[PDB]
RNA sequence: GGGAGAAGGCACGCUGAUAUGUAGGUGAGGUCCCUCGCGGAUGGAGCUGAAAUCAGUCGAAGAUACCAGCUGGCUGCAACU
RNA sequence: AAACUGGUA
RNA sequence: CGCUUACCACUUUGUGAUUCAUGACUGGGGUGAAGUCGUAACAAGGUAACCGUAGGGGAACCUGCGGUUGGAUCACCUCCU
RNA sequence: CCCGCAGAAGAAGCACCGGCUAACUCCGUGCCAGCAGCCGCGGUAAUACGGAGGGUGCAAGCGUUAAUCGGAAUUACUGGGCGUAAAGCGCACGCAGGCGGUUUGUUAAGUCAGAUGUGAAAUCCCCGGGCUCAACCUGGGAACUGCAUCUGAUACUGGCAAGCUUGAGUCUCGUAGAGGGGGGUAGAAUUCCAGGUGUAGCGGUGAAAUGCGUAGAGAUCUGGAGGAAUACCGGUGGCGAAGGCGGCCCCCUGGACGAAGACUGACGCUCAGGUGCGAAAGCGUGGGGAGCAAACAGGAUUAGAUACCCUGGUAGUCCACGCCGUAAACGAUGUCGACUUGGAGGUUGUGCCCUUGAGGCGUGGCUUCCGGAGCUAACGCGUUAAGUCGACCGCCUGGGGAGUACGGCCGCAAGGUUAAAACUCAAAUGAAUUGACGGGGGCCCGCACAAGCGGUGGAGCAUGUGGUUUAAUUCGAUGCAACGCG
RNA sequence: UAGCUAGUAGGUGGGGUAACGGCUCACCUAGGCGACGAUCCCUAGCUGGUCUGAGAGGAUGACCAGCCACACUGGAACUGAGACACGGUCCAGACUCCUACGGGAGGCAGCAGUGGGGAAUAUUGCACAAUGGGCGCAAGCCUGAUGCAGCCAUGCCGCGUG
């Protein structure tokens, strides 16, 4: 592009979008855990994976993964979700927070337990 | 239509020298033989000469080392599409001081050494290596 | 081309001044011309005369009586007079 | 002359 | 002081523009193990393919007109000196 | 802040260990449970899931999520690209705008030099000082890249004035050409109509049928009507900005090239918006309609065939006037200008000469092929560049969604032009290498085929296998390469 | 988003302001802006600075400092040197509260603190001892400015857990 074309018209640069919208930046948002869904991974896995359908407090209808061994969330439930997407799982862009708000942690966890949210044992 | 006497110059320059010629035949000018002079009195070419006075001409003699050609690199700056201008304290360098630059400074042209022990700046015509 | 006067708004009487009746129309006398006179030009007395602006003024009401479109939206049928 | 097709990983 | 004129907020009416939601119904798009029908393209893919345009058909597509190669295969011993 | 007593007493956790990336073994599970920033792990021997041991990193913190820059030269001013990966508008003329040959004078706007003023403090940086070190606080300087005024320089760009001819253009003499518009005419052939001779087939396919014909076809001869296109010449030919343009003749008319000679004197290049031209198909009105042929009808093939094939056949193809404005409108390569080794051809001018010749030596325009340096990812381009440069314009920023939706403009309509977002994936793509395959080509071989003999598949029986049944009918082996097999 | 403007652009005279001025009137002319982007629509307090980057650039304006605007919403003016005034006045509006039903009051975007919203953000604290402001001759009074303290690993730095 010649000086006299770019002086008339000024690159502009590419625009981008964040790829987990939950209104303007934030870090966790809460939900209502409307429903609870068991689906079915892509091509090369096979695996069944706990789903739900999130109603953020001042959001949308998203879809968050359960993580961890084992949950307690069913119905009407008020639970955090973070960013983070399942590849397996098309439209799951969101991760529920473990051991949260009436979200309990994974049990008889002993490694990562900062993740999933389990107490250390005392001793 | 003809746009950069300059350019043509520089480029009729390279060309020679790509090609191991012995002189080159182009039409002068007061830039042309000015900036003849300056190659000159740098070790570029051998000797320049004018002749003609209704269709005045220049020819320039090329020099060349044992095996390659003097001239490295030579290429335009101040295009004419897009002019630059230089401040004193501050004056382009080709290869850290080895190559010169030719810079049209108020007294006349000169190379980027000359220019920056006289204290003046100006428009930067072309970079020779 | 229409729809369209779409829909919807503002003003409207009388008196005075601009102007002792204005813009405009008509046009006598006088003068010149003599092309040939039921002639032309110039001239303007007399007559007639809107529209508008400003100010004032009366009434509940000034297109004051008679006379003088109701309007808009969706849809079937036939193009239309 | 005719002469199709080949589960997923 | 009271009264009166000018400016002017709230508020009301009529008719437009623009934008955000929502709406019976409806069109196309995307994803999805392992459904049904065919086999259109990749080899000359078994009618070479594709581009524009027009018509036709469950479907991929077919046919007509023009254009491109981003296409695989040859004057059958005879003739020249 | 200093002093005294006692006592290791009161004080360490988080993430990770398949590659990126520092750090490995066992057990549990068995494509389940689960992990996952990307590639991706897990379907009974998991360094990738869960636990344990061990190890690595950080530490009163550690990790996850959110957001900005960087890496990203991935909007490329510094610092990118468009033959085939995205990307040259179908072509052209041209306003605004951008840029502009050479000689002198002048101006001093751009430009450059010096000075003055200013650019708050804090913050950033350099040298120091004080809190017990640090964070922190603080003295001085530098910086504060800028802006304004004044005083100078005159190489370049700009303005004004005056010149020049090499860019551009006009004039004279000629040449070649399917350049364009209008009118006329000629030969061959197809179809159809009338007539003559003649008689059982014709026609078409791979093979058929439909179809035509004894109401006389086809074939053959004579006469006539009408439409459309110009067989060789004809070519690695020509002309045109592009689309595109072939019988012959006349009228009107555009462009290109060669010879010198004269004339004007920068009058130029490019071009957003704008205007014009623009294959085929298609649309409107009025004609014409021989062949061909969408749609449509019938007959074939096929498992099916509203297709390929065959027999008919309407719009259309043709003409005049309007509209449409799109093509793989391609050299997939924008226009203009300058420079850079060669070879072999075609077409069209022109100069000198022993001119003996269908010859020698030169100089232009256009055009085809091969190739050097160079360039390119490679293929390839290569003086007609995709090589080295300059001026301007157009366009590109992962694949799909999508050249789609909404809005605007244009059109009688079909539609054209300008032109998104949501969402989804980690790829999509270009060139080239090896192999394989091809209802591609060439060559060659084998009881492969062909030429022969004898068999199997038919009947009875022996044996093995599958299936079934049984208490068990033990277990293997399964196209060729299991089935008188272990 | 391609046309937008009638007090609109200019002039004479009067009026008005502390001051020039269509700031405002009467009259006269048809002008003014716009492709170097007018008008229209969306978003936004600006800067010194902060983050990032070798640089050029990109993002950003939390604390501190300078300027601007606002004070329940709309409007107006008085007083004053200075306001069209956060803890002033008047009018109107929405909302809330008191009432003996005749009638009245109110404005935390000042410091604490409460409800609510949110992933999320602290004490209804001490003192005018220092600095700085208002009044006063001064003493002195006032000062949720300010100086301190309380809560939070929110950040940077230092030490210990021998
Ligand atoms: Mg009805
Ligand atoms: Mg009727
Ligand atoms: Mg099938
Ligand atoms: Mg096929
Ligand atoms: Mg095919
Ligand atoms: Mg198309
Ligand atoms: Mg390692
Ligand atoms: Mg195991
Ligand atoms: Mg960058
Ligand atoms: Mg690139
Ligand atoms: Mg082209
Ligand atoms: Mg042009
Ligand atoms: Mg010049
Ligand atoms: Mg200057
Ligand atoms: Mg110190
Ligand atoms: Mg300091
Ligand atoms: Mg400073
Ligand atoms: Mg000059
Ligand atoms: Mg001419
Ligand atoms: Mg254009
Ligand atoms: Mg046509
Ligand atoms: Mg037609
Ligand atoms: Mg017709
Ligand atoms: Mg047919
Ligand atoms: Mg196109
Ligand atoms: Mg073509
Ligand atoms: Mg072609
Ligand atoms: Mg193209
Ligand atoms: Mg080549
Ligand atoms: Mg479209
Ligand atoms: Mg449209
Ligand atoms: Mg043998
Ligand atoms: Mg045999
Ligand atoms: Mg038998
Ligand atoms: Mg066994
Ligand atoms: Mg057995
Ligand atoms: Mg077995
Ligand atoms: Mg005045
Ligand atoms: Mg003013
Ligand atoms: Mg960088
Ligand atoms: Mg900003
Ligand atoms: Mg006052
Ligand atoms: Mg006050
Ligand atoms: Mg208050
Ligand atoms: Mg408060
Ligand atoms: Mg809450
Ligand atoms: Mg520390």
């Amino acid at each position: 592009a010649t000086v006299n074309q770019l002086v008339r018209k000024p690159r502009a640069r590419k625009v981008a979008k964040s790829n987990v919208p939950a209104l303007e930046a934030c870090p966790q948002k809460r939900g209502v855990c409307t429903r609870v869904y068991t689906t079915t991974p892509k091509k090369p896995n096979s695996a069944l994976r706990k789903v739900c359908r999130v109603r953020l407090t001042n959001g949308f209808e998203v879809t968050s993964y359960i993580g961890g061994e084992g949950h307690n969330l069913q119905e009407h439930s008020v639970i955090l979700i973070r960013g983070g997407r399942v590849k397996d799982l098309p439209g799951v862009r969101y991760h529920t927070v473990r051991g949260a708000l009436d979200c309990s942690g994974v049990k008889d966890r002993k490694q990562a337990r900062s993740k999933y949210g389990v107490k250390r044992p005392k001793a | 239509s003809m746009q950069d006497p300059i350019a043509d110059m520089l480029t009729r320059i390279r060309n020679g020298q790509a090609a191991n010629k012995a002189a080159v035949t182009m039409p002068s000018s007061k830039l042309k033989v000015a900036i003849a002079n300056v190659l000159k009195e740098e070790g570029f070419i051998e000797d320049f000469k004018v002749e003609g006075d209704t269709k005045p001409e220049l020819e320039l003699t090329l020099k060349y080392f044992q095996g390659k050609a003097v001239v490295e690199s030579i290429q335009r700056v101040s295009r004419p599409g897009l002019r630059i201008y230089k401040r004193k304290d501050e004056l382009p360098k080709v290869m850290a001081g080895l190559g010169i630059a030719v810079v049209s400074t108020s007294k006349g042209v000169m190379t980027d050494r000359a220019a920056r022990q006289a204290g003046l700046g100006g428009e930067i015509i072309c970079y020779v290596a």
